[PDB]
């Protein structure tokens, strides 16, 4: 309902390994 | 750095 | 195993040898209890954690 707007780039993967600000690679 | 599948948000109605 | 599911997308996968005795343990190594033997509280446990 809130905290995202149209055209954001969302991580649907691998969110147990990521930490916020580091570098991942999109696919 | 670790791959990861990205999902561009769109928006879409929705009943 | 290790190198080919490091980029595994949903989870995660790990592989560990097992323990040389059977019994004394799910995987080698060490093995420690962190206790709180005064009742800190959950939350205060996982900080220490």
């Amino acid at each position: 309902s809130e905290g995202l707007q149209a055209g954001d780039k969302v991580i649907t993967s691998s969110l147990a390994a990521i930490r916020p600000g580091a570098k991942v690679i999109p696919r | 750095a670790r791959e990861v599948d990205v999902l561009s948000v769109k928006t879409e109605p929705f009943t | 195993v290790n190198q080919h599911f490091a980029n595994l997308d949903d989870g995660a996968i790990m592989a560990v040898p097992p323990p040389p005795v059977e019994g004394l343990g799910n995987s080698g190594g060490f093995a420690l209890r962190l206790q709180d033997r005064a009742g800190l509280g959950r939350d205060a446990l996982l900080a220490a954690r």
